[PDB]
């Protein structure tokens, strides 16, 4: 029988079955590996990085300057973790997933940022940020193709967007 | 943490 009845069907992330875990607090699922932190397996009651990010909101304008250069204490690290999950979140970031096919002055991709984040590898934000912009910033040295360059430009432009909403970063 | 397993013809 379904041990949760009231949990998604679903991952949240990449939205497909298989053994999902799920959230006590809301009815979200999750791949042991699409959530992240990566889900603690063995912790009851278990809440998602959407629960823990709400909790930290509503019990918590500013300077870029000033976000990244904060140390990668539990709130930011779970903050850029979330940040991380939301571009996860959208389909064309599968693309800036794995090692890519080339050759660049440093390669970087998605998951090596999730590994590094994970190993808590980052002292500031700055680190995160800064693996973040060099994918775009080395995708729009080494393609030229209209279609993975706008590509690219959109998920740009998600991470961005993502990252001065979830730090509340000022405007103007 | 609790499991499910759940796919695509299911
Ligand atoms: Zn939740
Ligand atoms: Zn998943």
């Amino acid at each position: 029988s379904d041990p949760c009845p009231e949990n998604s069907n679903i991952c949240e992330v990449c939205n497909k079955w298989g053994r999902l875990f799920c959230c006590d607090t809301c009815p979200r699922s999750f791949h042991e590996h699409c959530h992240i932190p990566s889900v603690e397996a063995n912790k009851n009651p278990w809440s998602c990085i959407f629960c823990r990010i709400k909790t930290i909101q509503e019990r918590s304008g500013h300077q870029e300057s000033e976000v990244l250069m904060r140390q990668m204490q539990p709130e930011e690290q779970l903050k850029c973790e979330f940040l991380l999950l939301k571009v996860y979140c959208d389909s064309k970031s599968s693309f800036f997933a794995s090692e890519p096919y080339y050759g660049p002055q440093k390669p970087m991709w998605l998951n090596k940022v999730k590994t590094s984040l994970n190993e808590q590898m980052y002292t500031r934000v700055e680190g995160f940020v800064q693996d973040m912009r060099l994918i775009f910033h080395n995708h729009k040295e080494f393609y030229r193709e209209d279609k993975f360059t706008r590509l690219g430009i959109q998920v740009q432009d998600i991470f961005e967007k993502n990252f001065r909403n979830i730090f509340a970063i000022q405007e103007t | 943490a609790r499991t499910k397993q759940t796919a695509r013809k299911s």
